């Protein structure tokens, strides 16, 4: 995809992570588990919901065909009505089908970007205190307990705190 | 010790198309289009439709003797006309501006039938013998339209100038009908109306009408080589109608107080059953009960309906590309 | 020593909507839609509109005696007709193909009035007594249309065949009018036109017209139970009109050289004031002075106007999400 | 946002930078100041201006309703005209409103990407001669005077020139 | 040792526009719009068009004597009418509901001419002298329409009631024509039809027609101050026509079995040559031979054509921004 | 551009690479040459082809104007037909021209992203076994023969295999 994450450098999704669209899987001495990133997921839910509702609202008018009849000597106005009604039917069918194809492409890209940005946000915090495996996973050069893990996930990871310990194991 | 960044996958097999790629499986999606219908007619805003059954629109408002079931007052949310309805214009002839009449009736929600011109209106003529085998009732072989009077001359006497007037003092417009008889030959002409140049003239503040009989033989229809030219008009509130004729007049007898709807009007030509049910959206091919934005059922409807398109499906992705492992 | 990369912020509180997010404050944006109007009529391309004031379109081109202010030559960029205008068809009757006449007049920019048939045209009849209390002037109680002549028989004499002809040798089409009188009874018929079957027949290279009087009493309007059938037509350049009648003719007297516009035509029905001002875009509800692409003022206009939409606002972001610190 | 810079890893904008959409803030011995990146800003102004003008040009036709009247016996053609005029009004209202929502989303993304790309362009020049603070700011491992700063801003920064000095301070 | 990542460049100078940037050179692109045409008419679905040449539509189906080249059976994929065609309605008058007649004929693909009423049909009258110098053949100075019979009275005798009937027992509708003669004066009226009130009356199961002559002098056209009112109708399968007249009848003689097309119909008014060639898409201004999606040639066409737009070019980028070095 | 690669940190294209849209140029002891990345190129060809065909399919209806005539007393319905026919002509002209401008912008961005993602994919494999020159080129800290080059191109590059040798030359 466009941002290279979904079905990209992160080859597949997690059926194990059921409570959000994007998130984390950690492993430490206390074991392993899945956790959704609540902020990025909710932000995406709000955006996508807004998109759907906006499309619904813009599509909220109707063209109305009539039951009116035309006589044998009214072929021209009868045909005028038919071509008009068919005309708007073709316009709106086009508008609906084209929009769906376009927005589906962009919606999937949006998800792709959000995963990529989440990955970058973690990379940025950890720096050289961890090793990037290239598949969205990071191996710590230090022991990272549950609160250390949670600090990574909520954006408050303390790089200086683990720097020296990481440097020693790295070297 | 490890932490990984990743995304949701599930057991979804539901797919969408994009400009770049077809058949993409996604974790979540919403279908915007409705393709299901209930094949029946229901009430709209708690108001039932009018089933014309074996009568056509013409048979109904003209008062064809076999349409007595419909006769009188009617209220409707819409009209259902049956495709093979047999009871229309029984005595052969053209109902002028028919398509405009249908459009007008369709714009209404109620008619109240009343006697506009009692037979006493027409002084020197016979109002009791205007029947024909072309227009049978269910019980008698020769009858006529309930809203019209076929006027003929009294025995041997001449056919005089007859006059009638009606002042619409009410608040509602009045839908009324009348006719001009065209006999197949001068013999019938003299037998019914006597001799001399005949005319039918009518007028209001905004309308003039004048017609004379045109004697000739047309191919027989329902046993008749003669014809009637039927007409309709609308007498506005405060307007007065004057009728004047010395013969060949099919006179207005009963008419309708007409109540025009502020909503959309509809006339559905269909064989579908009317049942005891409610609906907010009624199409000509059935009821739509849906929260969806689009529908591919029908462009013809009354009520609050989704937008009609030709599409089979309009599914939006909301979730993401579904890539479950394994 | 440091260098940072960053982006502009400012004091903007102006917001836009996106598919993903509503109410987004942006540093720069442009409003594409115009919702302001000047509630008045101005000149279009330095050409003033025609105010019909207390006259309707019919009163104007028929020459209703109370419309003398309008009488004669007129040039216009568009037409303003006032809603409660009282001076129309004074002597009761229908002006046939009225809607098409309005559409035609609307497609023009100028009329030049001239005498098409001087009263001398009609040999054996009286052209001096055709007045009625239904059509008063401002100074006299009984008058008539300035463009028509109500012809009656001379004292006691019969009403003969009258004839008239006009050959349009000019380069412009001619808009002209005529009528057929329908008296309420045979007494008035004989009093005015004598006895015998009457006709009005007219023709050109491309038109035939034939009508006979239809005697009957209609509800009184402006004191009259009689009627006139008014007619109009357009005599093309090079065409000739022939008039022939033995009675009941409301004759053409004055007509108009008609100049058709290459621009869009407009007839605005409004109470808005015409002032001394210029405009490039004039809608029925006011002037638009704008550089904007859209407008929600009115779909009805003349001149160069923005596209009409129902939207309240169409603001495009040009700058970026405004995130000022603090 | 989609590219993660605006209201992202760069939390906020600069009211201090008044002469451009994207740019720099530097600090050295000679003091501190804001400067717009002229090239990226102008390129964006040209693009956005082109977008606005293109939308205006495509919207440059008008559907015209008429003042034509219809009689009591012309209900069908009268209604035909109304449904047609209403029909085009609904189409164009849709076209305008949907386009504005779509383009506003993409315009903001464009700005987001341009900031991200500007950040990357600086990161690429500086390499390990500076420390990335994660907020769009770089701390030099060497002294960088006004001409050094300007070289970073105009894309001609000399990495080898300051390499050895940076290496020593880094280690 | 090195590896670099990069992208394709080539010698393309072909450009596209984007919302952000005009005149962008790209490595690959596809033009969606067709602006080329073959300026000629070809066959559509192996079926040739009908060239009316020097005859107009009226001249053709009325049977103007100078249109004998067209006379009889015709099959067509579409119709070509030439702008300066001279042979139309030769004897002056109006063909009523002309525009609807053209729309009807246009909806067809074949007519079969047959004799609907042989001259023997009309008993007490003369069917041999109905010719006029207004309607010359190519060989004789005075002729008439091949599909009509101008009926006049026999020497000195009165003009009696004539009658005719035709029962359409076939499966195809029948297009037929008739007329009413309006002499310039009572002298011609008496000379041709004798004296007394004259009428023309016709009818089927679904149609009534009645007209009487209207005597008056109109400006001379092709030497005639008299007129004919021409009429047309369609006799449905199973319907019967009755004709009855005591004078002034231009009688139906030959008519057409009419075959309606299921495809789109077209009447192209053009000077373009019809050649021996095939096409799948034929516009009024020429043939389109293309695989493209859009065209800016013409909105008027028959066959399978690209969508018409006003655009000069609709080029989609497929490849990428072309940045060749050096 | 939006993703910063095309006419970006990779200044220009390669006329030398004729068999694909995106790819590689390598230099080693056996010489130098161009090679297309077949997977990314084909994926893009499939996508773009699908886009073109989808646009063609959505544009696959026609509004049909008629040859019908109107008399002198049919100015209103005659004008109705004209405004209707002109109306749909304006709608479809708008739809076609706007769509082309929009899709051309996005198609070029798609190519830009694919080049960027290809670059990232190589950067990720090589790590510190190579030096990033900032122009899309990587200089190996080790000898990389034809099979090593091909392993980089097909995503199977062996970082541990060359790690020690690269580390020594790097230091
Ligand atoms: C992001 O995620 C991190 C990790 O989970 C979270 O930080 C933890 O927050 C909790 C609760 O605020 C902290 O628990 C308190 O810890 C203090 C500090 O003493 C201990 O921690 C330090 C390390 O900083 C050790 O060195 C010491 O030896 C101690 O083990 C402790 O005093 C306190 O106990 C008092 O308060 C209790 C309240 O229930 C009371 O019951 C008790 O009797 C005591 O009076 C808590 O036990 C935990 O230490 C934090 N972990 C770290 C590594 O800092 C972030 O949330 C908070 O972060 C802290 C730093 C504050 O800034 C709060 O305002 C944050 O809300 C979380 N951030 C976000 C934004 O979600
Ligand atoms: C990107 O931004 C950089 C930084 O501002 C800019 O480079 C500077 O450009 C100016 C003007 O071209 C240079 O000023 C001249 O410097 C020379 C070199 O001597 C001094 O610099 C070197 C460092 O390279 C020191 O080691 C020496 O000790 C000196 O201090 C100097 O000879 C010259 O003086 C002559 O010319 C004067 C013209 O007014 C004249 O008055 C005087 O009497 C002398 O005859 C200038 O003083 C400055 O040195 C550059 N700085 C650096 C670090 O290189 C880039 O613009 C130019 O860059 C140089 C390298 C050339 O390639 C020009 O073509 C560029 O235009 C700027 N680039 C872009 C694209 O905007
Ligand atoms: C991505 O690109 C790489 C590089 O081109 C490619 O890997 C090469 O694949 C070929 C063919 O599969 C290998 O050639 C065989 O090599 C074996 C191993 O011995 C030699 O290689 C090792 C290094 O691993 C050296 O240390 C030794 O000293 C040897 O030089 C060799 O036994 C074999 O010879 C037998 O098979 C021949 C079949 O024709 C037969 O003729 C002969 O008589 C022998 O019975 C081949 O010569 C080559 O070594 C690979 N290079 C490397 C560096 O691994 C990838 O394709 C394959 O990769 C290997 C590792 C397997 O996993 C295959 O399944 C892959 O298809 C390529 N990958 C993709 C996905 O395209
Ligand atoms: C998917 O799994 C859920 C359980 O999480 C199950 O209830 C549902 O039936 C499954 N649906 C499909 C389509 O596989
Ligand atoms: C993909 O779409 C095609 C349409 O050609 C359909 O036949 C098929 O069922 C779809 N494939 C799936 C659902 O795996
Ligand atoms: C018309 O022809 C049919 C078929 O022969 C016949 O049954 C019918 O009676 C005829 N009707 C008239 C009116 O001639
Ligand atoms: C009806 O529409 C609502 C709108 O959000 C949707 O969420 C809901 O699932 C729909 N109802 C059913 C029963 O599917
Ligand atoms: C914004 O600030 C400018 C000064 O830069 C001032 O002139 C203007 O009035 C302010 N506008 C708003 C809306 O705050
Ligand atoms: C956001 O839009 C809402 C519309 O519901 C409006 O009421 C409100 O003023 C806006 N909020 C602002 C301008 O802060
Ligand atoms: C009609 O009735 C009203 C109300 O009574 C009356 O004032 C008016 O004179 C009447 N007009 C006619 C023509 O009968
Ligand atoms: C009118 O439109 C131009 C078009 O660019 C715009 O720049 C200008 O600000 C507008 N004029 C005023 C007074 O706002
Ligand atoms: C481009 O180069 C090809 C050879 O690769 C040549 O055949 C062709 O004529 C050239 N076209 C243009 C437009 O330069
Ligand atoms: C760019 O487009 C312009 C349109 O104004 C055209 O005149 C010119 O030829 C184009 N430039 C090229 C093809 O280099
Ligand atoms: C009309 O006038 C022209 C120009 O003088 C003349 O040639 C023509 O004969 C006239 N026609 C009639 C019918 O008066
Ligand atoms: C006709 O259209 C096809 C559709 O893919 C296209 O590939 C081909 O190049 C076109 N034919 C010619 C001769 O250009």
């Amino acid at each position: 995809g466009i941002f290279g994450a979904i079905a990209g450098f992160i080859e597949g999704g997690w059926t194990g992570m059921i409570d959000g669209w994007y998130g984390y899987h950690h492993e430490n001495s206390q074991g392993s588990g899945y956790a959704a990133d609540r902020e990025s997921t909710q932000k995406a839910i709000d955006g996508i919901t807004n998109k759907v509702n906006s499309i619904i609202n813009k599509m909220n008018t109707q063209f109305e065909a009539v039951d009116h009849e035309f006589s044998n000597l009214e072929r021209r106005i009868g045909n005028l009505n038919k071509r008009m009604e068919d005309g708007f039917l073709d316009v709106w069918t086009y508008n609906a089908e084209l929009l769906v194809l376009l927005e589906n492409e962009r919606t999937l890209d949006l998800h792709d970007a959000n995963v990529k940005n989440l990955y970058e946000k973690v990379k940025s915090q950890l720096r050289d205190n961890a090793n990037d495996l290239g598949n969205g996973c990071f191996e710590f050069w230090h022991k990272c307990d549950n609160e250390c893990m949670e600090s990574v996930k909520n954006g408050t990871y303390d790089y200086p705190k683990y720097q020296k310990e990481s440097k020693l194991n790295r070297q | 010790d490890k932490i990984c960044i990743g995304y949701h996958a599930n057991n979804s097999t539901t797919q969408v198309d994009t400009l770049l790629e077809k058949n993409v499986t996604v974790t979540h999606s919403v279908e915007l289009l409705e393709n299901q219908k209930e094949k029946r007619f229901c009430k709209i805003m708690n108001k039932a439709p009018l089933d014309l059954k074996d009568c056509t629109i013409e048979g109904w408002i003209l008062g064809n003797p076999k349409c007595d079931l419909l006769l009188g007052d009617q209220s409707w949310s819409y009209i259902v006309e049956r495709p093979n309805a047999q009871n229309g214009i029984c005595y052969p002839g053209v109902l002028n501006e028919l398509e405009e009449l249908k459009a007008f009736i369709g714009s209404g929600e109620r008619v109240e039938r009343f006697e506009m011109f009692p037979k006493s209106t027409w002084a020197g003529v016979d109002t009791s013998r205007g029947v024909t085998n072309a227009c049978p009732s269910y019980t008698i072989d020769s009858s006529f339209y309930r809203n019209l009077v076929w006027i003929v001359k009294t025995d041997s006497a001449t056919y005089p100038v007859i006059k009638g007037t009606y002042n619409n003092t009410g608040t509602q417009p009045i839908l009324y009908f009348w006719g001009v008889h065209h006999p197949l030959d001068t013999t019938v002409q003299d037998n019914l109306y006597g001799s001399g140049d005949k005319y039918v003239r009518m007028g209001t503040e905004s309308m003039n009408f004048a017609k004379s009989p045109e004697i000739a033989a047309r191919p027989a229809v329902n046993g008749q080589r003669s014809r009637i030219d039927y007409y309709w008009s609308v007498l506005r509130p405060g307007e007065t109608l004057n009728v004047e004729s010395n013969g060949n007049l099919i006179a207005p007898w009963y008419a309708y107080k007409f109540v025009s709807t502020n909503k959309k009007g509809a006339v559905f030509k269909s064989d579908l059953p009317i049942e005891n049910c409610d609906a907010t959206c009624q199409t000509i091919t059935g009821v739509l009960r849906t929260n969806k934005t689009f529908q591919n059922v029908s462009p013809l409807w009354i009520g609050e309906c989704p937008k009609y398109v030709k599409s089979e499906s309009l599914r939006l992705a909301t979730g993401l590309r579904n890539v479950p492992q394994i």
